[PDB]
RNA sequence: CGCACGGAGGCGAAGAACCACAGAUUUCCGAAUGAGAAUCUCUAACAAUUGCUUCGCGCAAUGAGGAACCCCGAGAACUGAAACAUCUCAGUAUCGGGAGGAACAGAAAACGCAACGUGAUGUCGUUAGUAACCGCGAGUGAACGCGAUACAGCCCAAAC
RNA sequence: AGCUUUACUGCAGGCUGUCGCUGAG
């Protein structure tokens, strides 16, 4: 498919969001990124 | 149109108009169709201006039948602003009427006698 | 002694006679071939204009609206509906003519409020309204004693609500005593009865 | 702090707009070496390079330039 | 009011088109043009700016692949920041 | 031909998008027409008042 | 030095944090208004509809939102009647248009305890399940008045 | 509930008279 620039923009921001939660937030809030996504299981929009 | 019965030749609109503005500045004159209406059923009106180019025509209509039963004479005005401009006002006027003439009662009472004869 | 306008308002009350009779049979045959509002310079029938409040003013305009005559144009029922709720033929609207005239002539003008309207005619098909309207942020308006109160924010749309002449009459709020129990204060408030 | 709002004032219109792309400068150039993961920062301090421009716009505006 | 440069993109890949072809790679505004990050390359580092290649990558920014003029040395204008 | 499963392949087709007005993935970009707030057909946002129970 | 207790570092007696008020900044899409577009793009813009008009977008208006409330329009059926058609559910559900901080109403071509009486309008209590409606079936259903709440009375058209 | 018909009752639609638009001899 040709994806626009804004499309883009998009699932660029969908794959950084897909990141974890750094290991010193961890040790900061003394002890899970609920909205983990697969690009094969879970599926985006548009 | 409707109320228009007659067509006064441009040359008897000239005088008539000029008799208008001496009639002013003599004696008196009545600018407006209100004004004009209650001299008609006053008496004092002498001879009544009604211009052809209004709209809605029901603001005039009545003048004709109006002024023969009354006796007082009419004539008829192309313009519209023509009988205003004359009658001395910036605006137009639909009619207005010589509230006793002055130094112009000659001329009058001929355009008068004119207006009859062309019936 | 009689006023001029008294002429203009007697010629009226018998639109099919006289003068006006040949008036109207010649000016209908131009509305016809006019649009569905007309903005005109000057009011028809002056002595009604004036009467409901208009002015030779700025800010004061009029316009000439033209509406289908008839009953309600419906569509059937295409789904299940007792004997009584088939109709269509028979049904009309709860609105007349005038306040449709009304409304279709404020939302040409959407700056401007309906202050009044009044009634020119109708031909076979066809009523026409002259409705009057103003135009609520001009000073010449603003400060006119006799109409400012019509720029006040509460007079906003007042014609879609029924605050006009012809809507408070049409909603039955004419009758302050018998009658009127289902009207006023609100049709909506005595619960859609009246 | 390094940079107080009266200095900010006291600088002319011309200083100002000076001081502006002087710190914009340290700014770039902090970012690069944080680009390249340059260890030798001072987070403290990248921080208040973005505060002091916001003070300097801000003056900048309410001085009338 | 935005402005062209971001940052500079050094990755190994960035290394090598600076000391095998005196490219210097950024980060720019996306909304900027080849010229535009032309021209502030080269008043930002004092340099003639020969060719800009842009690209709008996966990370929501726009990457420049900026080549300097054969009297600029990529090496040398990295080394200083 | 089944129209189960094995008509479930040609299903490659795009139209509902994300929608530039609301954020919905509503928008059919062959209708252009968002099917949650209304953009590309109504000015105001589209809304129902059967979106709740009667007395709510 | 947010939630958020890490690491590095920093800020604050030049009175920081924090709070109140005022102000600055405030990307893109969005009524979305130069034009087009799944938030981007193409070459100066109140687009569109209006009023005024220096007839020039020059000065202005509208648009859309909001928890419900409010006003004007369109208007079911399940159901009840132990079936069902009028009736009922109900002018309800739902739909279209629109105002405000509240709306609407409002200074009698009223009332009609008929009077030598009351005196703008809402609303509350009552009048009353009364009068009235109705396959006179099932059901439907006020008002004047009274006690209260709050009180407020005016402007044109025309005559001259 | 879908369907039928010279089942009950109604609703569109078609045909037709009449009124308005609508006037002169
Ligand atoms: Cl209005
Ligand atoms: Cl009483
Ligand atoms: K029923
Ligand atoms: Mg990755
Ligand atoms: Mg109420
Ligand atoms: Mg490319
Ligand atoms: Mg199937
Ligand atoms: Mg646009
Ligand atoms: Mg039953
Ligand atoms: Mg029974
Ligand atoms: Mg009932
Ligand atoms: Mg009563
Ligand atoms: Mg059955
Ligand atoms: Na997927
Ligand atoms: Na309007
Ligand atoms: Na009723
Ligand atoms: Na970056
Ligand atoms: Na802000
Ligand atoms: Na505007
Ligand atoms: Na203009
Ligand atoms: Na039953
Ligand atoms: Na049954
Ligand atoms: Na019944
Ligand atoms: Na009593
Ligand atoms: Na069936």
């Amino acid at each position: 498919g040709k994806k626009s620039k804004a499309t883009k923009k998009r699932l660029a921001k969908l794959d950084n969001q897909n990141s974890r939660v750094p290991a010193w937030v961890m040790l900061k809030t003394d002890r899970r990124n609920h909205k983990r996504r697969h690009w094969r299981r879970n599926d985006t929009d548009e | 149109p409707v109320y228009v019965d007659f067509d006064v030749p441009a040359d008897l609109e000239d005088d008539a108009l000029e008799a208008l503005e001496v009639a002013r500045d003599t004696g008196a004159v009545k600018k407006g169709t209100n004004e004009t209406t209650k001299s008609i059923e006053r008496g004092s009106a002498e001879l009544v201006f009604v211009a052809e180019d209004v709209q809605p025509e029901e603001i005039v209509m009545h003048i004709p039948e109006l002024a023969d039963e009354k006796g007082v004479p009419f004539i008829f005005v192309e313009q519209q602003d023509d009988l205003g401009h004359a009658a001395g006002l910036e605006v137009g006027s639909a009619a207005a009427a010589v509230t006793d003439a002055g130094e112009a009662d000659a001329d009058v009472e001929d355009i008068a006698d004119k207006v009859e004869e062309l019936r | 002694a009689r006023s001029a306008y008294s002429y203009i308002r007697d010629a009226w009350e018998n639109p099919g006679d006289g003068q006006l009779a040949e008036l109207q049979w010649q000016r209908q045959q131009e509305w016809r071939n006019e649009g569905a509002v007309e903005r005109i310079e000057r009011p028809t029938r002056l002595d009604k204009a004036r009467s409901q409040g208009y002015k030779a003013k700025q800010g004061v305009i009029v316009a000439r609206v033209s509406v289908r005559k008839g009953s309600a144009r419906k569509r059937r029922h295409k789904a299940g509906r007792r004997s009584k709720r088939q109709g269509v033929t028979r049904i009309t609207r709860r609105k007349d003519i005038q306040r449709v005239a009304e409304e279709r002539a404020s939302r040409t003008f959407p700056n401007l409020r309906v202050l009044n309207s009044y009634s020119v005619g109708q031909d076979g098909r066809q009523k026409w309204h002259e409705v009057i309207l103003i135009d609520p942020n001009h000073p010449a308006i603003q400060n006119d004693d006799d109409l400012s109160w019509i720029c006040a924010d509460d007079q906003a749309d007042r014609v879609f609500r029924g605050l006009t002449g012809a809507g408070r009459r049409n909603r039955g709020l004419s009758g302050k005593g018998k009658g009127s129990e289902k009207t006023r204060p609100s049709l909506r408030s005595n619960g859609g009865k009246g | 702090t390094v940079l107080h709002v009266q200095e900010i004032r006291d600088m002319t219109p011309a200083e100002r707009e000076a001081e502006l792309d002087d710190l914009k400068t340290e700014l770039l150039n902090a970012r690069a070496v944080q680009a390249a993961g340059g260890a030798p920062e001072n987070p403290g301090r990248i921080k208040e390079l973005r505060k002091a421009i916001a003070r300097i716009k801000t003056i900048q505006g309410e001085e009338g330039d | 009011s935005w402005d062209v440069i971001k940052h500079p993109h050094v990755t190994e890949k960035a290394m090598n088109d600076m000391d095998f072809q005196n490219k210097l790679q950024f980060a720019v505004d996306d909304r900027a043009s080849k010229g535009e990050v032309a021209d502030a390359v080269e008043e930002q580092y004092d340099v003639t700016v020969e060719q800009v290649n842009t690209q709008n990558t996966m990370d929501g920014e726009k990457k420049a692949v900026v080549r300097l003029s054969e009297d600029d040395d990529a090496q040398e204008v990295a080394s200083r920041i | 031909t089944g129209a189960g499963t094995p008509s479930q392949g040609k299903k490659n087709t795009t139209t509902h998008t994300k929608c530039r007005r609301c954020g919905e993935k509503s928008y059919h970009t062959k209708k252009k027409v968002c099917s949650s707030c209304g953009f590309g057909k109504s000015a105001k946002r589209r809304d129902y008042e059967w979106q709740s129970k009667a007395g709510e």
